[PDB]
């Protein structure tokens, strides 16, 4: 082409190829989905064990920045960990500056502020991974956003991001989300992941879920042994009803 | 292609874009000068002299760098007004610390070791601008210098750079006398050289300007010759030109 | 394309852009150096000039200090600013250390300026190669040449520029012990190996001496005529 | 021409043509016309000042606008570096009062607004200035009236005219122009130079005019230019 | 395809290869040869001198320097970068002494060394290029004598015999098959002048080497000419 | 204190078309003087001249510094730098080191380049100008100097009474001054004509 | 002559600023569209609303930002962008009212803007960011006032304009709307926006797919219009036409 | 017969071999015995160096535009065949014709003749002649001003 | 590719960076390591190259602070900078916390440092593969760690030229870890780099290292005659 190197250079339609290829690179890699129940918000991914040589909670992409955010990443792992840091970092120096915990929507704009700001430049190449944050506070009820390598802070009831993110929002949209509890779209969430996934194609597989909400009294967490083996058990007996 | 920066060596060791400046210091207006005993002049042409141009500043090429020292541009305006600056500058400066008028050697040394710089450092493109330099100082008396656009500089009795520099060399090396000028014969010389180098009609009053550097009662002066002196000049040189056509004929 | 860049190599391994300022040093009017017993004499061809233009502002050989001299070939500008730097460093070493700079010192100095000057890419190299004679303050007729690459190495006698294969060539047959015995007979080696290059012998020819404990000296265009009267007789009666 | 070297402004072609610069003269060339005249006792500048359409507010952004009390500027090329241009202008002027208290002489005013351009035309990592501004002043006892080009060079206009036309209205210039002249006539002359290349009627609010004599610059108002228009026609 | 992945130093092939370092490398070559061989009684370094013509008093081609007064430094490549590694490596040595009053061991100085030469292109340090220089430290420390091979890649290795330079190739060979791990002192300089008669342009004689010994004793000490001579005699 | 230290005395007034500053010559460090030539007066251009006085080190640094800048402006502009110009130039250069300022007094006195009208400041060692129409002091004694100038000025004055006038004022200044006055040089400035005197002092 | 395309600061030997024309065409890249359109003593804008889906939260899904508590402005374009400006254009405004002690007028906003996006144009740092921003707002003095921020650093005033993708042909709508009776009222000049998106867009808005913000010389606040009031509106148009 | 090229698929190979046949003739074995060659060029720096090789070509002859004087002598020639008019200046109108090649003198006198046609005249005067070196030597200039002040 | 793998900061036409992937291309360049643990001990293997019969091995395993080591496959220039790295953090965390830094952090930071310069056009990626073999309060760990700025938890890898026969073997031995005593522990260490080299050839006193940490236990690095207790009792083929 031409116009594609360097991210600085407008093509000729207007369309900054290297986002775009950013674009497709985290349109490319493991799915991730997240809900925002009532009273809550629950992330899964579907981690690829790329090898059995690696122990199980190698390659965590459900990271927590702050106490009351999860951070559910998607694309390229070294953009995810360091998006993460910076994240943390800011989160930080909010509640260092106006000693109150930080609103998840001004901390998805301010990471939406640093992903553009990266894109904008030529000796630097836009984020190559999108992301998902969520939360839940008593006085703000329950927030769920998604960020891409353009930089852009959506809200959302639910959304889908990775290589079937299409097919997972056309599932999550057959559900009762508005009214829905935590217990319930945790094992939504595992059938939803179950049914997604392409045993034929990735092989290997493993589910992670967390949430945030009131019964967590607002405070971001990984899935209880248990709450997680009953959530895919769930999500199993599903998958063989379907297929019967 | 050895010649897209100003720090490349060609396979034969040489810096196309310094000659390239150098050769591209043939399209500035044409400038002379001229050394004598008595004193130290130089001559140049106005490359433009549309008629609804004013006369703001009473000269375009030639500028005073300090009481014992004038220099005349001829390149890139840009760059001329940038080293007029800067060169005063240095004078004012050398002042300032000995409490004495920098040599003008000093300060062709200086302008050219900045020149030099340009030429050699990183991306910066080399002062595409020629000077004349003539001053008076203690130590040499009288004294006329020529610099390139290259930072190099060279002492002479007598030259010219811009349009048609070729020509007018060859006219002062024909004609100019080693020793025994005046200041006099040197404007006539001067005259009659820009006369057969401009090639434009007659060589108008207005087309032209001269400085004259000259030590008086131990203070130097520089004066820029007047529309009227010019006008003289101009009128008893065609007289010359007129009494030698009439005995030839 | 392995080429214009200072910092990229080639697969012989070489830089060839310092090669090439080398390349630039080859283009300039020859100078030869020689030293003595207690003389040390650079040469230099002048080239002439137009009669219009004044002399005493070309330059080739210039005195960096009380005992030491610098002979020059190469690009006007940079000599002048590798001079001037070399001046400098010389009293800025003299305060550092209450001791007359030694040839050695300086040529490395020269040496690390040029070097620096082509490590980085945004720097041309100094196209120039130089001559350093001087007496180091024990007393010795020291002589050493640097590079436009940052390499210095330490002569008896040798000539730069245009003629320097010939002319370093002519040193290498007619330099021996008894050829510098004296105080005369280094310089008439220096005038005959200038003159398988310059033409007139005394209207081209520049030399400057150098006496243990005493300042430079530029021989005066009649003695460089007697001279070369003397060598013209000599080469005459030895027909 | 030549080629490569068009794209860097510190690269001389062969023959010595800045071809960066050159590029940035056309490209003031191909802007909206203007116009001055030197007036025996005063200066005049004019610009055409049509827009795009009648949605576009001709009240918010002038042209001819003043730098201090004494001078004013005009442009031809593109308005945000004429904005640039001018917002520096009126810091260097403010500069040299303060240092010196004594209203900026235009001739200084000019020679440093083209010091400007020049810093802003000699590195390979900026774009040369794509404007070209006159600059009309009532220093001392006499006016003056320069024109300044994004090369950093300057020059003391009796009366020209830069943009599309700029050669029509030199030759309408060099045409009608006299020294004896006076501030009133000078006004209809830039009025009918810009008539002679303006398309559509010429209304009195899409055309902009600014005086400078001994009570120093001012942008004359829309019913000012209304009566000068309704004068010459 | 070798004309996109060697326009800098910081640019990976596709076989994953720093290709202006192994340029680096080749340009090791174009030094004359040098041979330093290590044994229980000492290190001896032997390098050909290439006088590219004589009138060159032998006192500038220093293909052999002295590091504080127990190492060595033999050299092959660009005298610039000698010249700044033998900077650094005096002045390493000398700031070890100074802190730690001791002598810095064979091996800290040649890491040091190549710590120096490490700084390819990093924005941290001011050299952009590999140093086209290839070294060897022979010395003597508590650890015995002791013979370090520096390259431009800033990887060093111990040897207890190595060869640099033009005749590297030519010369590694003749090691291995020379040696067995006791000799003696001047057995290993027998062995060495030996090797450099072999690859040398020139006939062996007097001048157009360099010979130079590191042993538990005495400190770094140039052999003259009168020793030259001795041992040229029954090499 | 820092002015005592070198002392000094400088003075002008203006009459009709004409100014006259005139200052004291001596350099002692504290009472032991040194020279009696030193030039605390200073020709900025034909018809402008400036009368530091202060801390000698301070007078010579400004002295020469406003030289070089004045060089600059002159030849930068093409005209001459006019009195009231000159006056903002050397406020702007005292107070550009206000902290930590050029322990001087500087007291401008010229003709206009254009109308010829006499012209005279003084300013402070942070650049306070102070424009007058009768006249201006500076340095040590500046009290008897004040005292001095006042009762022997009048307006509409005519040149060669004027430097009589002047002559007289610091004399009788530097008489009483201590530290300073070791004589007296005076300089008339006409339209046409700058007139230099070296009036009689008494040397003790 | 086209190599002087892939720099900003590269001019064509015609004088042109081809990557400054790509992202004007980047301008007309977002699919959206906006309008803004002041009355007697109000001015209103009225944006395309694109939710192509029941799982994106409304809610936070918008083109309009009240600057300051008397500015808004409408955003076009690519979306990060826009939100990166509107930013810009806030810590401008704050900076202004902290500095100079009363608040930014629009006209200086959208001019401060413009210089910001000409130094992006001219020094060759970052890519100017393509969104087109409009401003809305209500002067103490001139009453109602309407600007823009294309990405060129260019800033006119307004009585009515239309960014996006069908900015001309909304542009001839309103002009000739504008060559009669020009002072409208504030129904009126709601009205005339919403017909005139109705009309390019060739289709009749519900009142969830669109958003429409007004400043009144009453009530000089930026106010988002709620769903009830943007239907009353429109129903009451509709019926009354 | 120029500077030869590197001969590939864009290379004249039969015209550059053809200019070797004539270098061989000129000189090569057998040297021509009373041949001599006028060749004749308007730019010679691109001419290949094996022919300004002297021997090839023993000679070299510039062309320089008159210096005035070789241009008053053309007029002379060409109006020879001129019914001239008293009064005229033929000097004059070669001062105003400064670095005029032969043929535009020469294009000079045919356009003042056309110009004297043009009364159905056999005149032709001062005024005639100007006219005709204005309208021959129609130079197209650069009007900008600011490309043209580029370099002071 | 020809015009999307010049530099780090483009992305290729495929959602894919070139130059990272050539990094991870160079750690294959180098010569075999494997690490694994037991349930209270780390181990780390490696064949340590000989540039020649004359010149010595060059050093293979790092001594990171005394509860940590690590063993290179990558350019020695950006493995000791980063084993610098490794020891200047490991010394901060000592002095401002009086205990050991986590090894979990350890390989958080470096994968952090090698990330950052994967998007900026100022340095090349660092082209090394870290096994990194600690003892914390937590227990043994063994982690990976690419150019790519991706480090893995792993119970038993191996990185290097010809790696994938030293990971069939881990793959298969992994139900006998966690259950092992240290000599064991080495023996399958030494088995897999066994399978990993040539038939030909052998392991060496001479030219294998081994390093191990563990309970009470500060790392130790055997090389030369220290391995002999190993590879004595070691079975052969």
């Amino acid at each position: 082409t031409g116009y594609d190197l360097s991210a600085s250079t407008f093509s000729p339609d207007g369309r900054v190829f290297q986002v775009e290829y950013a674009m497709k690179a985290v349109e490319n890699s493991s799915t991730a989905i997240g809900i925002r129940c009532k009273d809550g918000v629950v992330f899964g991914v579907e981690k690829l064990v790329l090898s059995k040589l690696y122990e199980e909670g190698s390659n965590k992409r459900l990271f927590n920045v702050d106490r009351h955010v999860g951070m559910a990443v998607a694309g390229l792992l070294a953009d995810a960990r360091s998006l993460a840091d910076i994240a943390r970092e800011e989160a930080s120096n909010f509640r260092s500056n106006f000693g109150y915990n930080i609103p998840l929507k001004h901390l998805a704009d301010r990471v939406a502020m640093y992903v553009h700001a990266y894109t904008l430049y030529s000796a630097v190449r836009p984020f190559g991974c999108s992301f998902m944050l969520g939360s839940y506070s008593v006085n703000d009820g329950a927030q769920l956003y998604m960020i891409d390598p353009s930089g852009v802070s959506y809200g959302y009831w639910g959304c889908a991001i990775g290589k079937a993110r299409q097919a997972a929002k056309t599932e999550i949209e057959k559900l009762q989300m508005k009214e829905m509890t935590c217990r319930d779209i945790v094992k939504e969430v595992a059938k939803i992941i179950y049914i997604v996934h392409d045993e034929v194609k990735d092989k290997a597989f493993e589910l992670e879920l967390s949430w945030v909400g009131e019964l967590t009294n607002g405070r971001h967490e990984i899935v209880p042994k248990d709450i997680r083996e009953e959530a895919e058990k769930y999500a199993k007996e599903s998958l063989k009803e379907e297929d019967e | 292609r050895y010649d897209s920066r100003t720090t490349i060596f060609s396979p034969e060791g040489r810096l196309y874009q310094v000659e390239y400046a150098m050769e591209a210091i043939g399209h500035a207006g044409t400038c002379l000068g001229i050394l004598a005993n008595d004193g130290v002049l130089l001559a140049a042409e106005r490359r433009n002299i549309h008629k609804l141009l004013d006369e703001v500043f009473f000269s375009e090429k030639i500028y005073k760098l300090n009481e014992d020292m004038a220099c005349s541009v001829a390149g890139i305006t840009s760059d001329a007004n940038v080293l007029t600056n800067e060169l005063r500058l240095i004078a004012q400066r050398y002042l300032l610390q000995y409490q004495e008028p920098i040599p003008c050697e000093q300060l062709v040394t200086a302008l050219c070791d900045i020149k030099q710089a340009y030429t050699q450092f990183g991306g910066k493109r080399p002062f595409g601008v020629s000077l004349l330099y003539i001053g008076w100082d203690k130590h040499y008396g009288f004294q006329l210098y020529q610099s390139d656009p290259s930072g190099n500089y060279g002492g002479w009795k007598a030259t010219c750079i811009g349009n048609n520099s070729a020509a007018a060399v060859s006219m002062l090396k024909q004609d100019y006398k080693e020793g025994e000028m005046t200041l006099k014969s040197a404007l006539a010389l001067a005259i009659k050289v820009l006369n057969k180098t401009m090639d434009v009609s007659k060589l108008s009053a207005e087309k032209v300007e001269i400085a004259t550097l000259t030590r008086e009662n131990g203070k130097t002066v520089i004066r820029v010759l007047k529309q009227k002196e010019v006008e003289q000049l101009i009128k008893k040189h065609e007289e010359e030109e007129a009494k030698a056509e009439r005995e030839k004929k | 394309s392995y080429d214009r860049a200072i910092t990229v190599f080639s697969p012989d391994g070489h830089l060839f852009q310092v090669e090439y300022a080398q390349e630039a040093v080859k283009k300039g009017s020859t100078a030869v150096g020689v030293r003595g017993r207690d003389i040390v004499v650079l040469g230099v061809e002048k080239k002439s000039v137009a009669k219009l233009q004044d002399e005493r502002t070309v330059r080739k050989i210039c005195a960096l200090d009380d005992n030491v001299c610098m002979a020059f070939a190469g690009l006007t500008a940079d000599a002048r600013i590798v001079i001037n730097r070399a001046r400098v460093e010389c009293q800025s070493h003299r305060l550092t250390v209450e001791d007359p700079v030694t040839v050695e010192y300086i040529t490395r100095y020269i040496a690390s300026l040029k070097q620096r000057y082509t490590q980085s890419n945004g720097r041309r190299p100094f196209g120039i190669s130089a001559l350093i004679v001087g007496f180091d303050f024990d007393g010795t007729p020291r002589l050493y040449q640097t590079d436009p690459s940052g390499t210095y190495h330490a002569w008896k006698a040798n000539a730069i520029g245009r003629g320097a294969k010939s002319v370093r060539e002519f040193l290498e047959k007619n330099y021996t012990d008894e050829a510098i015995e004296t105080d005369d007979l280094t310089i008439k080696l220096v005038i005959k190996a200038l003159l398988e290059v310059v033409q007139s012998g005394g209207k081209n020819i520049e030399l400057a001496v150098m006496r243990r404990d005493q300042s430079l000296k530029i021989l005066n265009p009649e003695e460089i005529e007697k001279y070369v009267a003397e060598i013209e007789k000599e080469k005459e009666e030895n027909e | 021409a030549e080629r490569g070297y068009s794209f860097s402004l510190t690269t001389f072609s062969p023959s010595g043509k800045l071809v960066q610069i050159e590029y940035a003269l056309a490209a003031v060339a191909g802007g909206a016309p203007s116009v001055g005249i030197k007036a025996a006792n005063g200066v005049v500048l004019a610009t055409e000042k049509k827009q795009k359409s009648i949605l576009y507010d001709e009240r918010s952004v002038h042209k001819v606008e003043p730098i201090t009390k004494h001078i004013g500027l005009v442009y031809s090329g593109m308005g945000p570096d004429y904005r640039v241009l001018v917002h520096r202008a009126r810091k260097l002027a403010q500069q040299y009062y303060l240092v010196y208290q004594e209203p900026i002489p235009t001739a200084q005013l000019v020679q440093r607004v083209a010091s400007v351009m020049q810093e802003y035309t000699q590195s390979g990592g900026v774009r040369p200035f794509g404007v070209s501004l006159l600059i009309c002043g009532w220093n001392e006892g006499r006016p003056y009236l320069f024109q300044s080009d994004p090369s950093g060079a300057y020059f003391a206009w009796k009366a020209t005219a830069m943009g599309k036309n700029y050669v029509n209205g030199k030759t309408f210039l060099e045409k009608r122009y006299n020294e004896d002249l006076e501030l009133e006539d000078a006004i209809h002359t830039a009025i009918l130079t810009l008539k002679e290349s303006f398309e559509g009627q010429m209304t009195e609010d899409n055309i902009e005019v600014g005086i400078c004599n001994e009570a120093g610059f001012r942008r004359l108002t829309p019913t000012e230019v209304k009566d000068y228009l309704a004068a010459i026609a | 395809t070798r004309s996109e992945y060697d326009r800098g130093v910081n640019t990976f092939s596709p076989e994953g290869r720093l290709f202006q370092v192994e340029y680096a490398i080749e340009a090791i070559k174009l030094g004359s040869t040098a041979i330093g061989i290590q044994t229980s009684e000492g290190v001896c370094l032997a390098v050909e001198k290439r006088i590219t013509s004589p009138l060159m008093e032998p006192s500038s081609i220093e293909k052999i320097v002295e590091i504080d007064a127990h190492i060595g430094c033999a050299m092959s490549g660009l005298i610039a970068d000698a010249k700044t590694l033998i900077d650094k490596a005096r002045v390493e040595t000398q700031n070890h002494w100074f802190t730690y009053n001791e002598t810095m061991t064979v091996e800290s100085v040649t890491q040091a060394v190549s710590n120096l030469a490490l700084q390819f292109g990093e924005e941290d340090a001011a050299m952009s290029r590999p140093f086209g220089v290839a070294l060897l430290f022979g010395g003597v420390d508590e650890k015995g004598p002791q013979l370090f091979h520096m390259d431009p890649s800033g990887t060093f290795v111990q040897c207890d015999a190595r060869a640099i330079g033009s005749a590297s190739e030519g010369a590694q060979s003749s090691l291995q098959e020379v040696y067995h791990k006791s000799m003696t002192l001047k057995e290993a300089i027998k062995s060495s002048l030996i090797i450099l008669k072999q690859v040398m342009e020139e006939k062996l004689n007097a001048t157009n080497i360099e010979l130079a010994t590191v042993q538990p004793g005495q400190n770094f000490h140039m052999f003259t000419k009168e020793e030259l001579e001795e041992v040229i005699k029954d090499i | 204190s820092i002015m005592s230290y070198n002392g000094g005395a400088v003075m002008a007034m203006k009459g009709k078309n004409c100014v006259a500053i005139a200052a004291d010559r001596r350099f002692g460090i504290q009472a032991q003087m040194v020279t009696t030539d030193f030039q605390k007066i200073f020709p900025m251009g034909d018809r402008l001249y400036i009368g530091l006085a202060g801390l000698a080190t301070d007078v010579q640094t400004v002295a020469q510094r406003l030289k070089f800048r004045l060089n600059l402006y002159e030849l930068k502009e093409g005209r001459q730098i006019k009195p009231y110009t000159l006056m903002s130039m050397v406020a702007n250069l005292l107070y550009e080191k206000r902290f930590g300022p050029y322990y001087t007094e500087p007291v401008i006195a010229g003709l206009d380049p254009k109308t010829f009208k006499p012209f005279i400041c003084s300013l402070d060692l942070i650049g306070c100008p102070m424009v007058t129409d009768d006249f201006v002091v500076s340095g040590t004694c500046a009290e008897q100097m004040y005292g001095m100038c006042e009762s022997l000025w009048e307006p509409n004055m005519d040149p060669d009474h004027l430097f009589e006038t002047i002559s007289q004022a610091m004399l009788n200044a530097v008489d009483r001054d201590a530290v300073s006055g070791m004589g007296v040089i005076v300089h008339i400035i006409e339209k046409d004509k700058i007139t230099t005197r070296t009036l009689k002092a008494r040397m003790d | 002559s086209a190599g002087f395309d892939r720099h900003i600061t590269i001019f064509s030997p015609e004088g042109r600023l081809y990557q400054v024309e790509y992202a004007f065409k980047a301008i007309n890249q977002g699919g959206l569209t906006s309008v803004a359109v002041r009355g007697k003593d109000c001015a209103v804008i009225v944006t395309q609303k694109k939710v192509p889906d029941k799982l994106l939260d409304s809610s936070t899904v918008t083109h309009l930002f009240k600057i300051t508590e008397n500015i808004g402005c409408v955003m076009t374009g690519m979306t990060a962008d826009s939100r990166s400006q509107v930013q810009r254009a806030r810590y401008e405004a704050a900076n202004w009212k902290y500095k100079y002690g009363y608040e930014i007028p629009v006209d200086m906003l959208c001019k401060r803007i413009a210089d910001i996006s000409q130094v992006y144009t001219q020094n060759a740092e970052m890519r100017p960011l393509g969104c087109c921003m409009i401003l809305i707002g209500i002067d103490e003095e001139q009453g109602p006032q309407v600007y823009k921020c294309d990405p060129a650093g260019y800033y006119c005033g307004f009585k009515a304009t239309a960014a996006g993708v069908k900015q001309t042909e909304s542009t001839s709508f309103l002009e000739k709307k504008v060559k009669k009776k020009f002072d409208w009222t504030f129904e009126q000049t709601v009205e005339t926006a919403i017909t005139c998106l109705s009309t390019v867009l060739s289709i009749d808005f519900k009142p969830s797919e669109i958003e429409v913000g007004v400043v009144t010389v009453e009530n000089p606040k930026f106010r988002i219009l709620t769903e009830a009031e943007i239907d009353a509106h429109l129903v009451a148009l509709a019926e009354r036409d | 017969g120029s500077s030869r090229l590197e001969g590939g698929s864009g290379g004249d190979s039969e015209v550059q071999r053809t200019m070797l046949e004539l270098l061989n003739q000129l000189d090569g074995f057998e040297a021509t015995k009373n041949i001599k060659v006028i060749m004749a060029t308007n730019r010679i720096d691109i001419l290949d160096s094996a022919l300004l090789r002297p021997g090839r070509i023993d000679r070299k002859i510039e062309f320089p535009p008159p210096n005035e004087e070789a241009r008053l002598d053309i007029l002379k020639i060409h109006s020879r065949k001129m019914n001239l008019t008293r009064g005229i200046n033929l000097r004059k109108i070669a001062e105003l014709m400064p670095g005029a090649s032969g043929a535009e003198v020469k294009g000079v006198c045919t356009e003042a003749g056309m110009y004297a046609l043009r009364e159905r005249r056999v005149h032709v005067t001062q005024e005639d002649f100007e006219m005709a070196v204005a309208k021959v030597m129609q130079k197209d200039s650069e009007k900008n001003m600011s490309i043209k002040k580029l370099w002071k | 590719r020809n015009q999307y793998d010049n530099d780090v900061t483009v992305w290729s036409p495929q959602g894919r960076i070139h130059q990272i992937e050539y990094a991870m291309e160079a750690v294959k360049q180098g010569s075999a390591t494997v690490g694994l643990k037991s349930k209270t001990h780390a181990v780390l293997v490696a064949l340590k190259r000989a540039q020649s019969e004359l010149a010595a091995h060059q050093k293979k395993i790092l001594h990171v602070d005394n509860h940590i080591g690590i063993s290179i496959a990558g350019l020695t220039a950006d493995a000791r900078l980063l084993c610098n790295f490794m020891r200047q953090e490991c010394l901060d965390s000592r002095f401002v916390f009086d205990r050991p830094l986590p090894v979990s952090r350890l390989v958080s930071l470096i994968g952090s440092k090698t990330q950052i310069p994967t998007q900026r056009y100022g340095r090349r990626p660092y082209g090394v593969g870290l096994l990194i073999a600690g003892y914390d309060d937590m227990g043994p760990h063994i982690f990976q760690t690419c150019p790519s700025a991706n480090y893995f938890d792993c119970r038993a890898m191996s990185i290097g030229a010809r790696s994938q026969s030293a990971r069939t073997y881990l793959e298969r031995h992994m139900s006998e870890f966690m259950e092992c005593n240290l000599n064991e522990l080495v023996k399958h260490g030494l088995r897999a780099l066994r399978e990993t080299l040539p038939a030909e050839q052998d392991l060496t006193t001479k030219n294998v290292s081994i390093g191990i940490v563990g309970k009470d236990l500060e790392f130790t690095i055997y090389d030369d005659d220290d391995v002999s207790p190993f590879l004595e009792g070691l079975e052969e083929r």
